[PDB]
């Protein structure tokens, strides 16, 4: 355990803790959602608490967080966890992850990138030279 | 749709400005 790792953490987590307040409510989960392109419906929200929420008292407190976060270290491996990432990049769904795409979903994510970090990130998982980066060159990325 | 986990491991990458599991 090192201090880094506690604050990248904290981060994560004041990301969707809009209000501070030490839980992350199906409201607050929405708004990040949304920002993202997607549209759950309420039940779709109060699932994705549902699995997380150990106490299961509605909402989702750091301690939780933290133990979902050493499980997911666990297997971040399947194909459907793979491409389910993959879907979130994917914006406009046509099979590639373009640079405006990658700016997008880290901007709302709470990254700050660069351009040029952009286009290198980009660059190194792009295979085919075609500026983009396909779901086998980004399973590929993951896979090793 | 996407796992809240999903999220924290798509932001890892960010974080690490490369494609890749972060963690692992
Ligand atoms: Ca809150
Ligand atoms: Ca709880
Ligand atoms: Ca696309
Ligand atoms: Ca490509």
């Amino acid at each position: 355990l090192t201090e880094e790792q506690i604050a990248e953490f904290k981060e994560a987590f004041s990301l969707f803790d809009k209000d501070g307040d030490g839980t992350i409510t199906t409201k607050e989960l929405g708004t990040v959602m949304r920002s993202l392109g997607q549209n759950p419906t309420e039940a779709e929200l109060q699932d994705m608490i549902n699995e997380v929420d150990a106490d299961g008292n509605g909402t989702i407190d750091f301690p939780e967080f933290l133990t979902m976060m050493a499980r997911k270290m666990k297997d971040t491996d399947s194909e459907e966890e793979i491409r389910e990432a993959f879907r979130v990049f994917d914006k406009d769904g046509n099979g590639y992850i373009s640079a405006a795409e990658l700016r997008h979903v880290m901007t709302n994510l709470g990254e700050k990138l660069t351009d040029e970090e952009v286009d290198e990130m980009i660059r190194e998982a792009d295979i085919d030279g075609d500026g983009q980066v396909n779901y086998e060159e980004f399973v590929q990325m993951m896979t090793a | 749709i996407p796992r809240l986990d999903t999220l924290i491991l798509v932001k890892a990458m960010g974080h690490r400005k490369r494609f890749g599991n972060p963690f692992r």
